[PDB]
Formats: structure tokens, sequence, C-alpha cells
């Protein structure tokens, strides 16, 4: 079988208002072969903030994480950042 | 339920090592991820005969489970020992985590090299080119001074005693090469597989009287592996340097105002402290910290924070600056940098003029190597040349870099997490660097 890793991104709204499930759902619509979307929660930062912690699980050899991220960052409209909270070889 | 202090570690090794095997079973007893998805493979188990299972047969089926994409917990692990609370990186070999091992948050206090004792398997697992000696150096590199080594899959050599006894010859070899002193290293040998030596003693070896390091104070002695790593030297917390904390994000929230986010790497935030952001040199006072759901009374090394300030625009600060105290040596901005650069392996050479971008705490600038001012010998950073004409992978130099737009940086000496770089191009990281001198 194919090199994996999971990995756990942090995505960022622009505020307290940003539509979250929207932000999510289009992080999910992401398509890669070889990248598998995982579980999924919206956890407190503080002052009313709520970030996106999702897992994900990909092919080394096929998935950039640097173009997973900068993907998700297209969406202006709902995400200001995206960061590796963690991730560990399968 | 002792109350226990922090360390990271790091486990690096080849791919028919057993390290995710060895890792996740320290982490199945000794910690508590996924135990809902555990809990459910030890009850299905009696399909296999009547009730008793191994633990590796839960792993797999727990590794099976993550890539569906159906287990529960993010990829943030922790297991406990006697003493600590320990982070653990399986470290995957995928080339975008070199420069998260770099520049992410939580840097190991120990690396655990996890070595396939298997004659083919040993020696694919050292060569000279591989993603586990790169592992190695970057760890050391980074300052990661002690190391553990596991000699896994000794069932597979059947115990041999001579066996082991050369391959800690072998791997004292290429530890040593890569900078570490084999004689402060722990060698055990494990199996991943059946336990022997992870939590308690093997009783396939009687020659094994047990593994032991020099350390400043004596000589530390154990059996097993638990024991190596509940061993790992306590490590002093920059809790009592100067505050920084590099922005990770900025937020305008209704009736309350400017929030920063991002991480204490030294020093700690109190309402109430008057700070600064650098590069743009703009102060103000903390109304009130936050992170979770808790207010806090101060943000200490390694939490990540929210924080309020007034008369700061959120056009003014931005992910990449970093906030410090306005009384205890504030951050400023540089007009240039003189680094140790350490050259990875990849397709190319580096000349002066070379401008591709650094990933160094928050920040992410196109930095020019201005001057390659010396070239020296890695692990004594002697001098060998003055001013050499170009970079070949695995030379270290000392470079002046200058930064394309504003930049806050220190000597790796001081503030560590604001000291080290990641150099990328060609879709990697092609260098390492690591902070000597700063023109603020």
């Amino acid at each position: 079988p194919a090199a994996k890793s999971i990995v756990t991104l942090d995505v960022k709204p622009w505020d307290d208002e940003t539509n979250l499930e929207e932000m999510v759902a289009n992080v999910k619509a992401i398509e890669m072969e070889g990248l598998t979307w995982g579980a999924h929660q919206f956890i407190p930062i503080g002052f009313g903030i709520k970030k996106l912690q999702i897992n994900c699980v990909v092919e080394d050899d096929k998935v950039s994480l640097d173009d997973l991220q900068q993907s998700i960052e297209e969406d202006e409209d709902h995400v200001q950042s995206t960061d590796i909270a963690a991730m560990q070889k399968l | 339920g002792k109350e226990k202090s922090h360390i990271n570690v790091v486990v690096i090794g080849h791919v028919d090592s057993g390290k995710s095997t060895t890792t996740g079973h320290l982490i199945y007893k000794c910690g508590g991820i996924d135990k809902r998805t555990i809990e459910k493979f030890e009850k299905e188990a009696a399909e296999l005969g009547k009730g008793s299972f191994k633990y590796a047969w839960v792993l797999d089926k727990l590794k099976a489970e993550r890539e569906r994409g159906i287990t529960i917990d993010i990829a943030l692990w922790k297991f406990e020992t006697p003493k600590y609370q320990v982070t653990v990186i399986d470290a995957p070999g995928h080339r975008d985590f070199i420069k998260n091992m770099i520049t992410g948050t939580s840097q190991a206090d120990c690396a655990i090299l996890i070595i396939a004792g298997g004659v083919g398997e040993f020696e694919a697992g050292i060569s000279k080119d591989g993603q586990t000696r790169e592992h190695a150096l970057l760890a050391f590199t980074l300052g990661v001074r002690q190391l553990i080594v596991a000699v896994n899959k000794m069932d597979s050599v059947k115990w041999d005693e001579s066996r082991f006894q050369e391959i800690v010859k072998e791997t004292s070899n290429f530890i040593k090469k890569v900078g570490y002193n084999p004689k402060t290293v722990p060698f055990v040998p494990i199996s991943g597989w059946n336990g022997d030596n992870m939590i308690e003693a093997t009783t396939n070896a009687p020659w094994y009287k047990g593994w032991e390091k020099e350390t400043k104070a004596g000589v530390v002695k154990g059996k097993t592996l638990l024991e190596a790593i509940d061993a790992i030297e306590q490590p002093s917390r920059p809790t009592d340097k100067p505050l920084r904390l590099p922005l990770q994000d900025v937020y305008k929230i209704g009736g309350i105002g400017t929030v920063p986010v991002g991480r204490v790497e030294t020093g700690v935030i109190k309402p109430g402290m008057v700070v600064t952001f650098a590069p743009a040199g703009v102060t103000t006072e903390v109304k009130s910290v936050e992170m979770h759901h808790e207010q806090l009374e101060q943000g200490v090394p390694g939490d990540n924070v929210g924080f309020n300030v007034k008369n700061v625009s959120v056009k003014e600060i931005r992910r990449g600056n970093v906030c410090g105290d306005a009384k205890n040596d504030p951050p400023k901005g540089c007009a240039s940098f003189n680094a140790t650069v350490i050259v990875l392996n990849h397709p190319g050479q580096i000349s002066a003029g070379y401008s591709p971008v650094l990933d160094c705490h928050t920040a992410h600038i196109a930095c020019r190597f201005d001057e390659l001012l010396e070239k020296n010998d890695r692990r004594s950073g002697k001098k060998l040349e003055d001013h050499p004409k170009f970079l070949k992978s695995g030379d270290a130099a000392l470079v002046k870099f200058v930064p394309s737009k504003p930049m806050c940086v220190e000597a790796f000496s001081e503030y560590p997490p604001l000291g080290r770089f990641a150099v990328r191009d060609m879709r990697q990281t092609v260098a390492v660097g690591v902070i000597k001198s700063v023109d603020k």
C-alpha cells in the first residue's frame, strides 16, 4: 500500500459571524485523488470565535498539503487562514 | 495519579522499522486516543478464537479505521510515563512535514530512532540519502540533543546478542556522523508487535542486562523503552524570558475590537501589560486574554491565546508580526540577519542572490542570500573557508540574509522559536537555518 499521513487542519474564519457550516462544506467539497476527509469539530478559540478543526488522511505522494491549504484559502469569503494543528504517519 | 511535567518526543525511522506499531502501542497502553475505536475492536477480536487478542491486531484495525476517515480524535497524540505527559509525533514520511518539523509548534525534547533488526531492513534504513537520516539531521540541527534508539523486530533475528551488538555498533556510527554522542543514548532491543521491552521487560533475552546512558550527574539504567522515555531529562521552559508571541491571525470582533491570536513562544502574557508589535512598532495595553473557553490570568509558553487590544486596527497588525513586552526587550524588525544554513538534498546549487521564501515562526517572506560568508564543518562549527562561491547539498554555511519585507526574527540562542527557519523551493524544504545574529 501507499504511504499515508493523518493530518488535522485548523481553518480560521474572518470573525465570530462567519457561517461555519458553509466554511466546512466548502472544505469537504475539495476532491483530490488520495485525499480522504475525516471528522471535524468547531472549537472555540476565545472572544466568541470558533475555528474549524478537521481531519484528513492523505497519500503522501499524491496530495500536497501546501496545495491543499492554498485551495482551502481560496474561499476568501469564509476563510482567513489555515494551519496544521498536528500530523502523524499512518 | 501524580502531577506531570510535559515533554515532546518525535519518533523517526525507515518505512520497514515498525515505528508506527511501536508508537501506537505506547499510546494504546499509556494514553487515551481513539479509545472508543480500540474498544470496538477489542470486543470484535473475540471472533479470532475464544476472546484473547494481541494489541498489534487492534492497532492494525485502528489504522484501517483511521484510513476510512471515521475515527473521531485529532492527530495530536499523547501518552503518560511515571513522570511525564508526552506529546508524540510518529513522524510522517510526507515531504511537507519537513517544514512543519522546523517551524511547527511543539519542537521535540527527545527523538526516538526505531531501527529494524533484520539484515536487509537495517541496511536500507541507514542510507545516507534516506528520509531517516534527514530527520535525524534536522532534529540535531534544531537542538534536539536527547536521543533514544530502539532496535525493533528482535524476534526476526531470534533475540541474538551478537546481532544486537553489531546493530548498536553500526547505529552508533550512523548517529555519530549526524552528531549525537552514542554514550548519551540508550539502546533498547524491543518487539513492538509482541511487547518485549516496551512497558514490561522481555523474557526472550537472558543476556540482556538493560540499557544505559551517561548523563551530566551519573549513569542512568533501565530495561524498557517506557523507562528510557521516563528518563528523558527535564528541559528548562522559557517562562522567565521576555515575551514573544508571533501572530497567526487577527480578528475584528463587534463590541470587543481587535483580537490578535497566536502562540506564546517565550515569556508570559497578562492583562495589564503594555505590548509592542513588530515589524510595525505599534504599542498598546493588553485588555484581556482568552484561551479555548477560559479567560486567563496569564498565557504561558505553549498557550495559543486570543487577546484584545485597543487602538490598533486589524489593518496595522497581521499574521507574521511578533508581539512582545514594551518593558522587557521589545521585539523589533531587522535590516538583515546572519544564519547558519544546512543545505538538504535537492536538485540545485545555491549562489549569492538566491531569493526563496523562508518560513520562520508565522512569517512567510522571501529573503535574499545576500552573501555566503563562510563554509563550516557542520558538527564543530569550524570555519573551512571564507566566502564560498556556492553551496551544495550537505554544506553548512554562514549566510547573510536580507528580508524582502519587514520581518522580526531573533538569534536562536535567545529566542529559539523565532530563530529557526525553513527555506522552500522545488516543492520541498531545501535548507534549514539557525539564526546567529540580527541587525535590528
